[PDB]
């Protein structure tokens, strides 16, 4: 009840070296809603993005506190931070409230630096960790995602079939989802470049 | 869940699936619920995840520092107070339901241990929704003294039990051996499971997709 | 409780007792109705004036509502009853319905009450 | 304290074609983490051109597809001529709006073929509620199966892509594998999956087996 | 009956090549106390049906009695019909959900064991009308504890001559001793054939305790 | 909610209630009539629960009507607030209790005008003047400080717009618009509503 | 869970059933709910788990360190009140039922009870668990004074057979503890070992 | 849900969306929530779907019987105060149903508000459901008794497609319905997405 | 209340204590627990004093118009089917625990148990009411088969002293009823009469 | 329920606000000002719990003050809008939370006008129209109709008055004046009260 509050959905989905992650750009109260442009998914590196559904509030706060770490981290160590690294710090981050939890559940996309091997995960609230090689999804409609994914994912896809399938299983998603939709964005990071793309969308 | 430990005559196996489900949903299909504690002394989890990770990392990093002070191999004694000390002094608010198996200098020893402090010193233990049909196997068929295929057998048997018996439970079949002279991590040993052949094949090609703006940022 | 046939048919396709009712109505005192086009204008036969009677105490018309009313013949006590059981069923159709009856409806309500008096048992 | 309903899981699922349609459910029969059985099939013939897909409190399931069949019969003693589906469909609200304060908890389906000898399937709400639609999934796994018929029967969220008639085979196709990829994520979709296939032919029955766990 | 008084613990069932076996120990629980030590919860319905309740002991009375009735009037006709197995299943069915939708539930978990021309038949019946048939059954823990046991044999062994069902039941019974503290080590094993109904009993399992020394 | 009053001058009785039926935070309807006219020279003017209020005020007047029927004349005001009460007395144990608050006007050849009070409750009073609603709270003291028993229809029109407008100035509820009625020998008249229109 | 323990001229016996249950789910079997607090002080644990063992584990710690402390073995009134201040202290957070049982030298076999709310007794011979409601009549008919070791561990061994009989929180295996000045006796009576009483049928 | 009813020179307009919802899932995109009660009458769907269903059907029933018995159809007042009674009777028990009866007797165009809470109001504009806030203030902005018919049929789609923007629960298409002296006729069933395209576009 | 029934082999022998109490108030000290329901025909009440009174008397009317009616004895098993009857119709207004013992002359002595819920059992022995769970240990290790009549009485005193002692439930004094084909022998034992247990000290 | 509704143009930013302090039934004031002045080109517009709405205003006030104060320039209004997110999301979890809902109104010489939403649990989101209250799901549709990025601050006082007259016509609470201002680069200007006297 509480994390269906403002409503979201975001998905990772893993290519053959590549990463794509998606989320609804709605931001509403219950049944209404406020804007169409709210960011869910933020850069915590040059390929490496999390994305953040549940309590807008939490969303934003949660991403404010990951960038404190994470810009601390990459003072003190003169590198950027490793995808693993960065969810082990977000899972810390988020057990430190295990008993006043923030109200997201984390999904994280990259490439390793120096590597580029495609990594996603997943975190509950209290900030469990599941690594997945296919794709993972958070939010208010994971049932209709993980039936859009389960169907459609393939094993590696070139970076131009991992945008359509992750577009069609979240635009397929999002309809189906009454407080999850107004819009779908979605970045590939690849290793040499990044793109970044708005979906057409039902607004309804 | 279904995780589940046998001492034989050699050592200890300890079992469990690898299904995680959020609901009524599978979540993840490939979960690791055999968790390192020291190189001689592992532990099954079951409950709540995120308590459960918790709780074994810091009681391994506990016995890492223990074990440099010392010089010497950890016991499972002490995992087992360090880890049953923590749990009541919280009262069963962190929700970790373990199997606490290894081989210290005394020989093979095996811990069930529950979210409100409670251990039991047991030759074979199950925890988990599956826990009671991976028991009932238990009940069925142990014996003590076992040989380690026999026990492997055995810790297989009771994790199917438990997959195909409990909503819960499911996907493959994780092994971890221990004894004195070395530490099997069998991940996965059995794969009763696997996704059916598809028949067909859904439209998915370049194109499909409308796109109302594109940016593309080019990294050095 | 009292569930006798009164009204059966006889022998040659008749019904006795509807035949005596309408006997019955054959005694009462004449009543005209004449349909105008302005006017509809109804007059009752008083078979004996009693010199001593309250003349509005035995009014043989009366009005079921503002816009229907009705004279009788025959037994004046099976009037009244019929009269007030229309009188009910028009407010209630004013009620359920937001218009007034038509004469039809409540003819109509009328004429089923009476059938359903030719063919129930105790009555 | 006493709770009249249990939740007994199950899919159900229905696509309407040209000149078929096809009512496909699990067959597992679960009450809270326990299996009851794997073999408890979800769809029940009504007619020879009419089949009921059932999903929910199984006491339910079982206690009104009686109460069908024995309607069906009646209707057939009465007018001398057996129910059609839209028939069937418009009966089964009234009974299911019969009990609207203590209500069936099962998701109903109708499968058929209409007058015209088109496919039909309508969809149910526990009282009654219904519509036609082209697909429809209705239990455990429906919001899993519902946006990937969207995608592939309907052809929602997709350009430059022709509208072709769905043949009998494609759908028995795109029918299995819902089904396998539902079986993978919903802990109450197993065992085995029930197919009927009503055309004018009759009603064809088949069995795929789904992963056990 | 909203509050069960005393209750039995599970009934187990399996099929075997030629009839089918019911097993069930012979305890009336009082909540924790186990007050009635000999109590049979095994009912002959005819020759070719036998039927185990668990839960509510004198609601299984009460249905013991209906049954039997129904079972002594379709005898008097003397027409040559008599009740299969599953057609007690279908009235036992018929009269759980009745009772169930007027929220007056019998607290019971029935499981229907019958052999008719040359077919088994198991059945299970559950209080709010949930009724399917299985090769094997178990109600309570039992579907905890045996129903992994039958499951796991009847896959490698779809067919089982009696003795392996009645060595199997054993097997499930001692388990159940073993984990379940509602359970009791004296129980009884009823056997329907094409000979008919037979009920042995009591009987106990033998126990194993060497782990106590480990 | 909804607003009643009445005021009983010496050979009248001027009635007014706003003209807002709302849902949630929606007026839905801006003219809405809360009084129904049991009679030539009777007002009931109902407020309450939804639904409870028209079944009840048309049941009383489909009675009052009838009585007019059955007796050729009609009921004086006072027996038709006595026998309203009785009803809603015995609905108020039954199964079908009806929440209703209910002024009653009325004009006897005889007796003079008439007001009556009744809460759901189905206690009966006799007023020189009443109201109902939480704009009574605002209202009442102003009856109370301007009333006389002889005031005229004129100032009782005066005195009604007094109210009214401490209703404006006030009260939170919006309530634009009244419909005002006055009863005398001559039966039931139409009043100019009194509206405060926004620009 | 049945606890019991006797005392006789020169020591003590212990008893205790070794059911650990879950609900009606037996989580354990062959429980021992017989424990050393001293090398002739034990204690029976009934109630919860977790509270019964984490306060033994923390008496053990102290009467261990008070007996280093005074070079002097413990007596068994010390871990009594121990476990007395212990239970009394946190009584609205502990369930536990204890019975505490050993020699002294100074004052030979003894007996307490600490039950749930932390008050103490010295008793003659002592009962707990929600298996000893059923054995109340039985010891308070069969008890007698000047009972030798053997006819104390026999009077333990039927009580506790009769409550694991009727009770569905007790069962498993019978363990005993002689505690006397030479030391710790224990045993563990299994089977056919467990004293029998028919099924009264017919 | 969404769904509104205004009375204008031409006779009555309806229209509505076609989303029916599960909590947050939505279990259809294509109902259709305006009743065909019978040729004359039309009926519109908020609240519980088989309440308004089932009620409007047993109206429809009613209606018929009522013009064979009197050789004249139905009121649209009388049949709005038939609805009324008949969901009066179930007060309290749970009934959920919003519903705006609309037809042309011989007082003219009628439009009636009747919900299961006992209300029934005749007015010239009505909004009911989740979306209507947003509906009303669409549509009194752009309201006049005078309207054209094409601008008529426009205010009604707009109305409803601002719904839907701002309303989680309205979506799908928009549905409209002219009711007419000699009769209703289904208008359009236009998609949010083309509306959309048509009006930010 | 503690209720007792023992079978022996030409009839029964029936026990109660005699306290009614109403919280910790003791209402009634010498209550009479033992009903007769026909000549050789008794119960023992638990429970609800109206509840078993109204039951009883309801089940002497049936029993004694039957009775009447087939010119014959009634049978120990009619009553107690009359009694279960009762019970189970009326188990959700109803709080009473029935023993039914008596003498046929086709069945001998009979005693069976009507517990709250309704369910009939026929038994070698019965107890009931709150004192009983404090005598099935010794019940079960005492009782033997083949008692006479007079072992049966002592039988049944033991056991109701040792529930009286414990439960503070029951208590005043204990009434027996040997029920044989020759006639009913009622008795009370009270003061120094009843069963002594000595208290353990020290 | 109190009504705030912002509208921004391309070089301004328009505010309003209801005048309206109600305590039960009764207005207690009509001339109340739920408009904050943080700087010289923002303003806080707060509504919610009696109490918290103030206190939370002020300290704001005084942390922005205090910073023009130490720093000798002021606070962009995103940076404003971000400190306010981040101690209303501080409060939310801590002893003394704060039930109130913000509009941020402010001109930045730099990115232009800038209007932000914020809801009791402080999700901070930038919008081109926002507003709060009942009143809102009366009025977001119509902004949504007539608005346009490129509106003219005439325009947008005339659609801030359909807005208005929508709240005269629909919502049940009376909100009969309404105090208006506008941001732009010469900072604050408080506009004419858009106000419907009642006659």
């Amino acid at each position: 009840s509480i994390m269906s509050y403002n409503g979201g959905a975001v998905m990772a989905m893993k290519g053959k070296n590549c990463v794509a992650i998606a989320a609804d750009r709605r931001f509403g109260i219950q049944a209404q809603m406020v804007t169409t442009d709210f960011q869910k998914i933020f850069p915590m590196g040059d390929r490496l993005y999390i994305g953040l559904a549940g309590l807008a509030t939490d969303v934003q706060t949660v991403a404010q506190r990951l960038k404190f770490r994470l810009n601390l981290y990459e003072l003190k160590e003169g590198r950027q931070i490793k995808p693993y690294t960065l969810m082990s710090m977000v899972a810390n981050l988020l057990y430190e409230k295990r008993f006043g939890p923030y109200y997201t559940e984390p999904v994280i996309a990259g490439l390793d630096p120096k590597t580029f091997k495609p990594f996603i995960c997943s975190l509950d609230l209290i900030g469990c960790p599941m690594v997945t090689d296919d794709f993972v999804v958070s939010g208010t409609c994971t049932e209709q995602m993980y039936g859009m994914c389960e169907s459609l994912w393939e094993p590696n896809m070139d970076p131009e079939h991992l945008f359509e399938t992750i577009s069609q299983a979240m635009l397929n998603a999002v309809d189906r989802d009454a407080v999850s939709g107004m819009g779908v964005i979605v970045h590939i990071i690849e290793k040499d470049k990044i793109t970044t793309r708005t979906l057409k969308a039902r607004m309804d | 869940t279904t995780i589940a430990g046998v001492v034989y005559k050699d050592g200890i196996v300890l079992g469990a699936d690898t299904r995680a489900t959020e609901g009524m949903v599978v979540a993840d299909k490939n979960c690791s619920k055999i968790h390192f504690i020291s190189p001689n002394i592992y532990c099954c989890g079951a409950g709540t995840a995120a308590d459960t990770d918790m709780t074994t990392q810091l009681i391994s990093s506990n016995l890492e520092l223990h074990s440099l002070s010392t010089g010497r191999l950890p016991r499972v004694v002490t995992a087992n107070r360090m880890l049953k000390q923590m749990l009541f002094r919280y009262q069963g608010y962190i929700g970790a339901a373990l199997v606490l198996g290894g081989v210290d200098v005394t020989g093979p020893h095996l811990y069930s241990i529950y979210p409100h402090g409670s251990t039991d010193k047991l030759p074979y233990v199950t925890m988990g929704s599956g826990s009671l049909a991976a028991m009932a196997v238990f009940e069925d068929k142990f014996r003590p003294d076992m040989e380690e295929e026999e026990a492997k057998k055995l810790v297989s048997e009771a994790i199917a039990a438990g997959i195909f018996n409990d909503l819960g439970s499911g996907s493959n079949i994780d092994l971890c051996v221990i004894s004195k002279s070395k530490l099997d991590f069998l991940r996965p040993y059995s794969v009763p499971n696997k996704k059916g052949t598809r028949f067909g094949r859904y439209r998915c090609e370049k194109g499909t997709n409308a796109v109302l703006t594109e940016k593309v940022t080019t990294l050095e | 409780s009292y569930d006798r046939a009164i009204t059966v048919f006889s022998p040659d396709g008749h019904l006795f007792q509807v035949e005596y009712a309408q006997e019955a109505v054959k005694k009462g005192s004449t009543a005209v109705g004449v349909r105008g086009k302005d006017i509809v204008v109804l007059g009752v036969e008083k078979k004996s004036v009693a010199k001593l009677q309250d003349e509005r105490t035995v009014r043989k018309i009366c009005a079921l509502d503002d816009n229907v009313c009705m004279a009788f013949a025959g037994l004046t006590a099976d009037a009244r009853i019929v009269i007030n059981r229309a009188r009910v069923e028009c407010q209630s159709h004013r009620l359920t319905v937001e218009d007034p009856v038509t004469v039809e409806y409540i003819t109509r309500y009328i004429a089923s009450l009476k059938q359903r008096y030719t063919q129930s048992n105790g009555r | 304290r006493f709770s009249p309903y249990a939740f007994n899981g199950g899919t159900v699922l229905a696509i309407a074609g040209e000149d078929f349609s096809i009512v496909a459910s699990d067959t597992r029969l679960s009450e809270g983490f326990s299996i009851h059985t794997r073999d408890s099939p979800k769809c029940y013939k009504l007619t020879d051109k009419t089949v009921i897909g059932c999903s929910g409190f199984h006491g339910d399931c079982l206690t009104l597809t009686k109460i069908i069949e024995a309607r069906l019969k009646m209707y057939k003693h009465s007018n001398n001529k057996a129910m059609t589906t839209g028939a069937i469909a418009a009966m089964l609200s009234t009974i299911l709006y019969s009990r609207r304060f203590f209500p069936y908890y099962v998701y109903n389906i109708i499968g058929g073929l209409d007058e015209e000898g088109k496919g039909a399937v309508y969809s149910f709400d526990p009282v009654g509620s219904y519509q036609r639609d082209s697909f429809k999934a209705g239990g455990s796994a429906s919001a899993m199966l519902q946006p990937l018929l969207d995608n592939q029967v309907g052809f929602k969220n997709m350009q430059n892509v022709e509208h072709v008639p769905l043949s009998l085979d494609r759908a028995m196709r795109l029918v299995k594998d819902v089904f396998i990829s539902a079986a993978e994520r919903d802990v109450y979709t197993g065992d085995a999956l029930k197919v009927c296939i009503v055309t004018k032919e009759g009603i064809r029955g088949e069995t795929v087996p789904l992963r056990k766990d | 009956t909203q509050n069960p008084m005393v209750t039995g613990t599970s009934v187990l069932g399996l099929k075997f090549e030629g009839g089918v076996v019911i097993a069930a120990d012979m305890l009336g629980s009082y909540g924790s106390l186990a007050r009635f030590r000999n109590i049979s919860r095994i009912m002959r319905v005819n020759n070719s049906t036998m039927l185990g309740a668990s839960g509510d002991y004198a609601d299984f009375q009460y249905l013991k009695q209906v049954l039997g009735q129904m079972v002594i009037d379709e005898e008097l006709l003397g027409d040559g019909h008599s009740y299969s197995p599953k057609a007690i299943h279908s009235w036992l069915t018929r009269a759980m959900y009745s009772r169930r939708s007027k929220m007056n539930p019998l607290w019971n978990t029935m499981v229907i064991g019958g052999y008719a021309d040359g077919e088994s038949f198991l059945g299970y019946v559950d209080m709010l009308g949930v009724a399917y048939e299985a090769p094997s059954l178990a109600t309570g823990y039992g579907a905890y504890l045996a129903q992994p046991l039958l499951r796991e044999v009847l896959e490698k062994q779809p067919v089982l001559s009696q003795t392996e069902a009645r060595e199997l039941v054993e097997r499930c019974m001692r388990v159940l001793y073993y984990r379940d503290a509602r359970s009791y080590n004296r129980f009884q094993i009823a056997t329907v054939t094409e000979k008919g109904v037979e009920i042995e009993g009591p009987l106990s399992a033998e126990t194993n305790w060497d782990i106590a020394h480990m | 909610m909804e607003y009643l009053i009445g005021i009983q001058g010496p050979d009248y009785v001027l009635v007014a209630s706003d003209r807002v039926a709302a849902s949630n935070i929606v007026q839905m309807k801006d003219d809405h009539d809360k009084m129904f006219k049991m009679s030539e020279k009777i007002l009931l003017l109902c407020v309450g629960e939804a639904g409870d209020t028209v079944q009840f005020a048309e049941y009383i007047q489909k009675n009052v009507q009838l009585y007019k029927m059955r007796n050729g004349y009609e009921l004086s005001p006072t027996a038709a607030a006595n026998f309203t009460r009785r009803n809603l007395a015995d609905y108020l144990r039954s199964r079908t209790p009806y929440h209703v608050n209910l002024l009653l006007a009325g004009y006897d050849e005889h007796e003079g005008p008439a007001l009556y009070y009744m809460d759901y409750l189905a206690a009966l009073a006799k007023a020189p003047f009443a109201a109902h609603g939480y704009g009574a709270f605002l209202t009442l003291s102003i009856l109370d400080r301007y009333y006389t028993p002889t005031i005229s229809r004129e100032k009782a029109v005066e005195l009604l717009r007094k109210c009214l407008e401490e209703l404006q100035k006030r009260f939170i509820l919006n309530l634009p618009t009244f419909s005002v009625r006055i009863i005398d020998r001559n039966g039931i008249h139409d009043l100019d509503n009194i509206s405060f229109p926004k620009q | 869970t049945t606890i019991m323990a006797v005392q006789f001229d020169g020591g003590v016996v212990l008893g205790a059933d070794s059911r650990t249950t879950t609900g009606s789910y037996i989580a354990n079997r062959v429980t021992d709910k017989l424990t050393p607090i001293h090398d002739r002080i034990f204690c029976c644990r009934s109630g919860s788990a977790a509270d019964t063992q984490a306060v033994a584990d923390a008496v053990t710690y102290q009467l261990g360190f008070h007996s280093i402390e005074l070079n002097e073995p413990p007596l068994v009134h010390t871990a009594a009140s121990l476990f007395k201040e212990m239970c009394y202290r946190y009584r609205e957070d502990l369930m536990a039922g204890i019975i505490i049982a050993g020699w002294d030298p100074q004052e030979g076999g003894q007996v307490y009870s600490v039950p749930m709310g932390g008050m103490m007794v010295r008793q003659p011979f002592a009962i707990g668990g929600s298996g000893s409601s059923y054995i109340y009549g039985y010891v308070d008919a069969t008890y007698r004074e000047g009972m030798t070791k053997e006819e104390c561990l026999q009077f333990t061994a039927n009580a506790l057979a009769l409550a694991m009989e009727r009770d569905g929180s007790s069962g498993g295996v019978i363990r005993l503890a002689a505690i006397a000045e030479p030391g710790v006796e224990r045993q563990v009576l299994l089977g056919d070992q467990i004293p029998k009483f028919t099924i009264a049928t017919l | 849900t969404t769904t509104l009813a205004f009375k204008f020179r031409h006779g009555v307009i309806v229209a509505a969306d076609s989303r029916a919802t599960a909590g947050a899932y939505i279990a259809s995109q294509t109902v259709k929530k305006v009743i065909e009660i019978n040729p004359y009458l039309l009926g519109t769907m908020a609240g519980g779907a088989a309440d308004c269903s089932f009620w409007e059907r047993l109206l429809a029933r009613q209606c018929r019987i009522y013009e064979l018995r009197n050789k004249e159809r139905i009121s649209v007042a009388a049949a709005s105060k038939l609805l009324a009674n008949m969901v009066y009777q179930y007060k309290g028990m749970g009934l959920s149903m919003g519903t705006m009866i609309c037809g042309w007797d011989k007082r003219g165009p009628g439009l009636y508000y009747v919900d299961s809470e006992g209300n029934r109001i005749s007015g010239a504009t009505f909004s009911v459901g989740s979306g209507s806030v947003y509906a009303y203030g669409v549509m009194d902005r752009g309201y006049s008794y005078d309207l054209e018919v094409e601008e008529a049929y426009d205010l009604a789609r707009r109305a409803i497609y601002q719904a839907t923007y701002r309303d989680a629960y309205s979506g799908g298409s928009v549905s409209l319905y002219h009711v007419r002296e000699d009769g209703w006729i289904r208008v359009s069933s236009d998609n949010v997405a083309d509306l959309h395209d048509k009006y930010s576009g």
